């Protein structure tokens, strides 16, 4: 069997358009458990820096009770079944997933008609959950690559909705109040921003009558009637360094601005990324990994691990790579990651281009294996596509990337471009910012 | 080939004149990468008795002087030591750079 | 019989423990010293755990299962 | 659609077994019965290093071939070990997979572990084990088996400090030619044929007895250890022998795990449905994470209690779990109680085979223990006919027994097994 019919023999992903404009969507396959889920467009990005925490202390609290089940009963609702019940906010798109067993699929659904419906705030809640968030946060400050991919945002994205982290900062954590989440709620959990998603043993005719009998009086209609726009977000050029000597070793990201969701040149950007790749000190391969970056990097022992990122929202995004080393050879590091973008914007030849290509074909079907990433990938794809790009159509666009085309893209993206640089820790060696300006073009082309 | 071959071998040995300094063949070979990383895959007898051999001969060219002739080291009972692993690092390298030709 | 130590024949100076803080003129006998030993590698710091809702799931309930690989990351699940 | 799995045991004793899911993807693994069981104290640390050393050079592969080639088609390469058994998996393409099993055959049957490598990689054991134990739950569990088993069982994971540098190229060879074997092997294979398996297991598999070595049927030991290194939470875990993969009673000390409880279902929850949770949520008011251990293997099981504690709280933590399991034991618990307990299990079974490496994880250790597969449904079928009688028997046999205690933390006031 050829790659491309297999690829055509997964199961199409069924949408469906309520006249809440509410979207509903559900793939099928044999398993005997499903997973069920709800995506809004309501992140850190929609919210105006005095509710900064709001998406993150809703999701604490969405799980607390609702106006029906109060409390500790809607943990029997899903521990009785064996479920299991999960959220989770990106700075665009916040979920609240469970994953079930077939026969539970009408009850299942109940809990998503009133977790994202009638969710109920109580005051002792409220004070429990701000300190709950306070130490949380004073606990998620001590890893560094949280902290670090933290101020990149801040960094590149100055002045924007977009620099804040989704926790927020401190002092709203300790300031926001019911009536701010209440507010919350009403702008951002309106009906056409909701995706309802399921993947697994699901039939999609059976989910349109539980979905239209659940979710049929979510709201559609606005409080204020001004519409809140999501603005574009100006990427700037710069730096942020916090020298740290006591922290072991160094974290360090340095990323460019790359295109977002709905330009197709990301999926040849994928493949660029797919020639650096990853490396970490626990690989197996040694010194003949085909990546020229892990390879130099495992001769020399420069880094203790990197990886290589293309993060998007909408019209906009990051791109490049992050890595931890001792001190000692941070600017090596930078050095040597600097020239591999280059060669991919200079002297791409077509092995390493089908080399990519193959890694990212096998790591796009094996990513979409199991019923909780491929409801990902469902409600994600809906909420920024609009639609469910099936995997046959994400062979044939990856099918026509050669060399030629790559270098091109590397040349508009990486080339004599502005980055960000955030570097955490031990970072005396990490270099000036006109060095990194300097290393990113080359005078030999 | 038969006849006098290997005695113009025999020959040559003695004429090349590494034999009366007590070295062996595979002793007199410049290091490369290649010879670097097959000295550093010997074992640890050998290495050994590698360097004592190259110690003493730099011994002996220090004085000007040679070994007594019952110590010259043999033609016969000259053994090839390094050179199967000489030959995995070189047919190594080989596929390392025909990988890297296509 | 006093002296805790020297109750012990053999094992005086195993029970007990004798720094000198100024040396005296007689040197010990068996002067020691340390091998030039290796290093332990570096790790990154970790994640602590101040809250119960961070150490939820922490308990171990299953056996011990590792696993390498070429190119994906060493893990170890429980 | 996804028709049925087919099985096969051929002569030499070598399964076979490979499912047609027409995937676009296929993955092929390799179980041997050659875990850190099979070790005596001579050979410590053997099979981490042939666990870290399957990508060098073989017999008709290079290590240059072999990582750039599995590189080239974009396929993974992974070992996974556990003290029973190890298993080496290929996944890529089904256009490429075959070539794929040609590479994973070279790594099972001919590698040639020449001495530089060997030596090159002891560092790499070095590493792996200190990134390992970075968490602390790895050393609890590694000295707790330890001290609950005398020989064949207390042999650890990770290679101990004093092999790493002491370890030779003829110790795995007498581990590979002693343990790979072919009546020890079951061959699985997802999103491919039976043919293609059978044709690959006549080439490369069909070469040694089978039989091998036995073990030494892991006597059972007791005691505690405590190992004092001042970190802000105490881990302790008590156990107890338990029955074995097989028996009729692990699905009652599942059953009881997931009564006791077993993980949270409820990101940030609070438990409420977890026994031992209940009682210390009620007792306590600070950090803690308490949960139920089993651990069973084929010749014998661990089943106890694991709590993560404050320092100077610990002893409390410790001791309202145990008395929660006594109150079990007697025979407090209600029968709606053990019906979600069976929920829990059965629902952590089939969101465990549903992913294709959990799949093929359960086919092999189906086919390396029972050496019949059966199908999940049956699975089911034997989990809904315990009772709660039988659950009850399996916490008396918790209660009754000789514990084994592993603690590590600040242990000022962490008891002791006599204090329990």
């Amino acid at each position: 069997a050829t790659f491309a019919q297999a690829l055509q023999s997964v199961p199409e992903t069924q949408v469906s358009i309520l006249d809440n404009g509410l979207r509903v969507a559900s793939e099928q396959s044999s398993h005997a458990t499903c997973t069920v889920g709800v995506w809004i467009d309501a992140g850190s990005r929609y919210e105006t820096e005095k509710n900064n925490g709001a998406g993150y202390f809703l999701e604490h609290l969405a799980f607390k009770g609702t106006k029906n089940r109060p409390g500790n009963a809607l943990e029997k609702e899903v521990e009785s079944i064996g479920a299991h019940l999960n959220a989770y906010s990106t700075r665009e798109h916040t979920a609240y997933l469970i994953k079930a067993l077939s026969k539970d699929l009408p009850k299942v659904v109940e809990l998503l008609a009133d977790i994202v419906q009638n969710s109920s705030l109580e005051d002792s809640q409220i004070e429990k959950e701000r300190d709950v968030i306070l130490r949380e946060m004073q606990e998620n400050d001590a890893s560094m690559q949280n902290v670090v991919f933290d101020y990149l945002h801040a960094t590149a994205f100055q002045g924007t909705p977009l620099a804040q982290a989704v926790e927020g900062p401190s002092e709203n954590v300790r300031r926001l109040s019911r009536t701010d989440l209440t507010d919350y709620l009403n702008r951002h959990y309106k009906a056409p921003r909701m995706v309802l998603a399921a993947a697994g043993g699901v039939e999609h005719q059976q989910l349109l009558d539980l979905a239209q009998k659940h979710l049929s009086s979510v709201s559609r209609v606005y409080e204020e009637d001004a519409v809140p726009g999501l603005t574009p977000c100006r990427f700037t050029g710069s730096e942020i360094r916090h020298r740290d000597d006591a922290l072991p070793l160094a974290h360090v990201a340095i990323a460019v601005e790359g295109p977002g969701w709905a330009n197709p040149d990301n999926v040849t950007l994928q493949v660029a990324n797919a020639i650096i790749g990853h490396y970490d000190c626990t690989y197996g391969g040694g010194v003949h990994l085909s990546s020229p970056l892990a390879s130099v990097a495992v001769a020399n022992k420069l880094c203790q691990s990197f990886q290589t990122f293309n993060i998007s929202y909408s019209d906009t995004g990051l791109l490049g790579a992050h890595f931890v080393c001792d001190a000692m050879s941070i600017d090596d590091m930078v050095f040597f990651l600097q020239g591999q973008w280059m060669r991919l914007c200079t002297s791409a030849t077509e092995s390493e281009v089908t080399r990519g290509k193959n890694i990212l074909r096998n790591a796009l079907v094996s990513h979409l294996d199991g019923t909780t990433p491929v409801c990902e990938d469902i409600g994600r794809s809906l909420l920024t596509y609009g639609r469910r790009i099936p995997l046959a159509e994400w062979e044939s666009r990856i099918q026509e990337v050669d060399a030629q085309m790559l270098r091109d893209i590397c040349s508009k993206y990486f080339y004599d471009q502005c980055p960000a640089v955030a570097g955490y820790g031990p970072i005396e060696q990490l270099p000036d910012y006109n060095r990194i300006r300097s290393g990113m073009f080359w005078l030999r082309f | 080939s038969s006849k006098w071959l290997d005695g113009f071998r025999k020959w040559y040995y003695n004429a090349a004149g590494f034999n009366k300094l007590g070295l062996m063949r595979d002793d007199t070979l410049h290091e490369t990468e290649d010879v670097k990383e097959a000295i550093r895959r010997l074992p640890e007898d050998l290495y050994n008795d590698r360097m004592f051999r190259i110690k003493r001969a730099l011994d002996l060219t220090m004085r000007h002087q040679i070994l007594p002739k019952d110590q010259w080291t043999k033609y016969e009972e000259d053994k090839f030591y390094l050179e199967p692993y000489l030959k995995e690092v070189i047919r190594e390298r080989k596929e390392r750079e025909e990988w890297a030709k296509k | 019989m006093l002296s805790v130590a020297a109750r012990s024949g053999p094992f005086a100076p195993v029970l007990s423990a004798t720094s000198r803080g100024v040396a005296g003129a007689l040197r010990p006998l068996l002067q020691g010293a340390v091998p030039a030993a290796s290093e332990p590698p570096v790790l990154d710091v970790k994640r602590p755990f101040l809250c119960r809702e961070s150490l939820s799931g922490q308990a171990a309930a299953r056996p011990l299962v590792a696993t390498v690989g070429l190119n994906v990351p060493a893990s170890v699940r429980f | 659609q996804p028709q049925d799995l087919e099985f096969t045991k051929l002569p030499n004793g070598l399964v076979i077994a490979s499912l047609e899911n027409y995937a676009p993807l296929s993955r092929i693994g390799l179980f041997v019965k050659a875990g850190s069981r099979y070790e005596d104290s001579n050979n410590l640390g053997t099979s981490h290093l042939l666990r870290l050393a399957s990508s060098l050079t073989t017999k008709g592969a290079s290590s240059f071939k072999i990582t750039r080639g599995i590189e080239a088609v974009g396929g993974k390469l992974s070992v996974t070990a556990t003290r029973e058994n190890m298993a080496y998996t290929v996944e890529g393409i089904r256009s490429d997979i075959e070539i794929l099993m040609e590479f994973l055959l070279n790594v099972t049957t001919a590698p040639e572990f020449r001495r530089w490598e060997v030596a090159a990689l002891r560092s790499q054991l070095k590493i792996d084990k200190a990134v390992a134990f970075q968490n602390s739950q790895t050393r609890i569990i590694e000295n707790l088996h330890d001290v609950a088993y005398k020989n064949a069982l207390a042999n650890p994971l990770y290679c101990p400090d004093y092999r790493m540098g002491k370890i030779t190229s003829e110790e795995l060879h007498y581990f590979v030619q002693n343990h790979f074997t072919s009546a020890r092997m079951a061959l699985v294979g997802l999103g491919v044929s039976h043919s293609v398996l059978k044709q690959v297991a006549e080439q490369f598999l069909n070469m040694r007895g089978g039989l091998g070595l036995a073990g030494a049927k892991a006597k059972y030991r007791g005691g505690e250890i405590r190992e004092q290194n001042g970190d802000n939470l105490v881990h302790a875990a008590i156990v107890a022998e338990s029955a074995a993969i097989g028996n009729a009673e692990a699905n009652a000390f599942s059953v009881l795990q997931h009564l006791l409880g077993a993980g949270p279902h409820i990101k940030r929850g609070n438990n409420t449905t977890s026994l031992l949770s209940q009682s210390v949520a009620k007792g306590s008011h600070q950090p803690f994470d308490v949960s139920a251990f089993n651990a069973s293997y084929s010749d014998s099981g661990l089943f106890g209690i694991y709590t993560i504690s404050q320092a100077a709280a610990a002893g409390e933590v410790i001791n309202a779990a145990y008395n929660q399991v006594k109150a079990v034991a007697q025979g407090n618990l209600s029968s709606a109680d053990v019906q979600a307990a069976k929920n829990k299990l059965k629902a952590g079974y089939l969101m465990s085979v549903e992913t294709s490496e959990g799949f093929l994880s359960e086919i092999g250790s189906q086919a390396l223990a029972a050496g019949s597969y059966m199908p999940p449904s049956t699975v089911l079928q034997q989990i809904d006919s315990v009772a709660d009688a039988d659950v009850v028997k399996a916490a008396k046999k918790f209660v009754s027994g000789k514990k084994s205690m592993a603690a590590s933390g600040n242990l000022g006031h962490t008891p002791f097994l006599d204090e329990l």
